[PDB]
């Protein structure tokens, strides 16, 4: 689960970092109000959505009057943005932010964190490079990426972030006020459940103070049974419909752009199939797992979303049935077409158990089902489905 | 074989839900000793005819089990193998999905000094064909022989199984270690197992996106496994930046792609097929392994 930049800063100004704070506001006459409220020259106003790149974009604006933040609001609210970080149809602004002035500042660091897979610990990572994508620093200039390994015991200690403040060159009152940045990160990074987190930039402003002004959190959703109030600040509207509907249905649904929808159990096999398919002279136009016990009701809402894209001109189903009789399954398949308009052709690839005795139902049930052996049928037969 | 065989002892934590019920009724009937289980609050009743425990000291003390397999929801999966890892039982399945990566960091760092091993979670656990199964997976498919058998996936190890099943070559033990960001049972523990053990002959090694596990076994076959190492990668389609199902599939920082993987397996001298149908095939070419049945 991603947070909005209002929520993330929130989250971490609990935690005691410091933070370039905002008004959010769901109407413009409410983003001409924070404006004065906040009482400063200048403001920055951000479109709230679960996306970087918002400033390229047209979503984020300096304003010197409530009624020029008004008019910002007014050009951003209820309009979706469209950002390199977005699919083509963007992310929906329901609400901006009116954020204080914190410029300018002396420099521009990079502060981070993930669970790291191959060491399995907790990593930081920082740089002097604030305000760069960090991906290129670290394409580019590994060496300008320092990087604390956290034990699990122990946690993280003054020391390694001290480490890191006399790498940076940081100074003075900023060398503690760093640190105490880092511990308070790494603290709720646990108590939190974070997956990872960036902070970018992290400003060093005049007065020495250290400052997230722009700020992204991606929480263990996993982990979210643990942190209702966490659970609270989910904004579906940045989920995409789809993968949110799949989920309701106990699915697993993402779209590509391709011509050949796939049904599958099992995340490794739904892969393996868009792959087959793929090197059979198809394109996927979706992954789709339907997990274990795949009722008559589960493959309907299965159909509804592979075939809601209007490109998809076949359909493969590749079910691996090991508990599940294969019988069972065709039955359910059948019922399933039965209940909704199935326009284009699809293969069967039912395997495991009983496979016989469910190749022979899907066979008899007059729905022109094209029964495929092996997985290298099944691709064969669905992309010479398209003609 | 490995790690379970026809004297495996089998303690289930979660025996009395719904999962634990089905899979253990299948495991019975599959040959495997379930010896008991535990279900907090059912201690001193009985369950398919096997004691109930409330707690793994007193199961593992009435029945000497030395493995275990957990069907217990995501939020209690911490201290479930927590509870194992404390009880003498050497070897701990866990099926479940949904785990906080961070409950699998603090368990994989409390396992370092421990004589026990965790397979999982998000997995369908361990198989030794004709001898013992601990997991979901449908005995009927499998068959007592010589490919062994590692899986980040659960059906797509399935189709592996039918291809070396038949084939005629069979498996020695499959050992799918599950889905999840850190597995308490990587890929090169496997390896180490499947290398040591004369039942194997070919090892099939199953991957897909994200992370870095399969190049780091790349580079541990290359000096370290002599018995011939068949590859295969789900996911050169996936999208970045996207979750594809199991909580460990996704590229992030244009890293954890199929095709690094394959790369690294060639640069490996390690043989793979790029086609899930081919993964027995590829075997087979590897061997040279013939029978007219
Ligand atoms: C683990 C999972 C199977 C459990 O689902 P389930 O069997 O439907 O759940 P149930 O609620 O019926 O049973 C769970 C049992 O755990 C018991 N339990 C809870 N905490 C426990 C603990 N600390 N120790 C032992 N047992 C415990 C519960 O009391 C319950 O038993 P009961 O119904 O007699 O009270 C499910 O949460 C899950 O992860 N499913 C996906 C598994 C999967 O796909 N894995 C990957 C395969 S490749
Ligand atoms: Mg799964």
């Amino acid at each position: 689960m991603n947070l909005h930049e209002y929520q993330a800063k929130d989250l971490l100004e609990s935690y005691g970092l410091k933070v370039q704070k905002g008004i959010v506001a769901h109407n413009p006459n409410e983003a001409a109000q924070a404006f004065d409220q906040l009482g400063g020259k200048f403001a920055v106003v951000k479109a709230q959505v679960h996306a970087g790149g918002r400033g390229k974009a047209g979503g984020v604006k300096v304003v010197k009057s409530s009624q020029e933040t008004r008019e910002v609001a007014e050009s951003l609210i209820g309009k979706n943005l469209v950002t390199f970080q977005t699919d083509a149809e963007g992310q929906p602004v329901n609400s901006v932010g009116v954020f204080e002035d914190v410029y300018p500042v002396t420099r521009e660091l990079y502060l981070g964190a993930v669970v790291d897979r191959s060491s399995r610990k907790v990593t930081f990572m920082a740089s002097t490079e604030g305000g760069v994508d960090i991906e290129e620093v670290a394409h580019n200039s590994p060496e300008k990426i320092l990087k604390v390994e956290v034990d699990p015991l122990v946690g993280l200690q003054p020391f390694q972030a001290r480490e890191v403040a006399f790498k940076l060159g940081l100074e003075g009152k900023q060398i503690n006020d760093f640190v105490k940045t880092m511990l308070g990160a790494y603290k709720a990074f646990i108590e939190c459940d974070f997956a990872l987190f960036e902070i970018n930039p992290l400003a060093v402003r005049e007065n020495g103070e250290i400052v997230c002004v722009d700020g992204k959190i991606n929480l263990d959703s996993n982990a979210l049974y643990r942190h209702p109030k966490l659970l609270a600040l989910r904004d579906k509207s940045q989920e995409n419909a789809k993968e949110l509907k799949a989920s309701e249905h106990e699915l697993n649904y993402v779209a590509l752009e391709g011509n050949i929808g796939c049904m599958v159990n099992g995340a490794g096999l739904a892969m393996a199939t868009m792959d087959i398919i793929q090197l059979y002279g198809g394109k996927p136009a979706n992954f789709l797992d339907v997990g274990g016990g795949a009722t008559k009701e589960r493959v309907i809402e299965a159909f509804k979303l592979i075939l809601d894209d209007e490109n998809v001109k076949a359909i493969l189903i590749n079910i691996f049935g090991g508990i599940v009789r294969c019988d069972m399954i065709a039955e359910a398949i059948i019922e399933a077409v039965k209940e909704v308009n199935v326009t284009v052709p699809v293969v069967v690839r039912l395997e495991g158990n009983n496979a016989e005795k469910g190749a022979k139902i899907l066979a008899d049930s007059g729905l022109k089902l094209i029964p495929a052996d092996g997985l290298a049928d099944a691709a064969d037969k669905v992309v010479k489905s398209l003609g | 074989s490995v790690l379970v065989d026809k004297n495996t002892k089998v303690l289930v934590q979660g025996f009395t839900g719904k999962n634990g019920t089905f899979h253990s009724e299948q495991a019975i009937a599959y040959g495997t000793n379930i010896v008991g289980g535990v279900t907090p609050g059912k201690g001193g009743t009985t369950h398919l005819d096997r004691p109930v425990f409330n707690t793994m000291a007193e199961a593992v003390a009435a029945t000497g089990a030395d493995a275990s397999v957990i069907y217990v929801p995501a939020p209690f999966v911490k201290d479930s193998a927590i509870e194992v890892i404390d009880s003498g039982v050497k070897l701990v399945v866990i099926i479940t999905e949904g785990v906080p990566t961070l409950d699998m960091l603090v368990v994989k760092e409390y396992l370092k000094d421990k004589d026990v091993r965790v397979i999982g979670p998000n997995c369908p656990g361990i198989i030794t064909p004709g001898e013992c199964k601990i997991g979901i997976m449908p005995g009927h498919i499998h068959m007592k022989g010589k490919v062994g058998i590692i899986s980040r996936s659960g059906t797509l190890t399935y189709e592996a199984v039918a291809q070396t099943t038949k084939l005629g070559f069979g498996q020695s033990t499959c050992i799918g270690i599950g889905g999840d960001p850190i597995p308490g049972m990587n890929q090169i523990e496997a390896l180490k197992l499947l290398e040591n053990d004369p039942q194997t002959e070919a090892i099939i090694l199953i991957g897909e996106i994200g992370g870095t596990a399969e190049e780091e076994a790349a580079e541990y076959i290359k000096h370290n496994v002599t018995k011939p190492v068949i590859g295969y990668i789900a996911g050169v389609t996936a999208p970045p930046g996207k979750r594809m199902g199991h909580a460990g599939a996704i590229i992030s920082g244009g890293k954890g792609t199929a095709e690094e993987k394959f790369a690294a397996f060639e640069a490996a001298g390690i043989a793979y097929t790029r086609s899930p149908a081919e993964i027995g095939k590829k075997l087979k070419e590897v061997t040279g392994w013939e029978n007219l049945y």
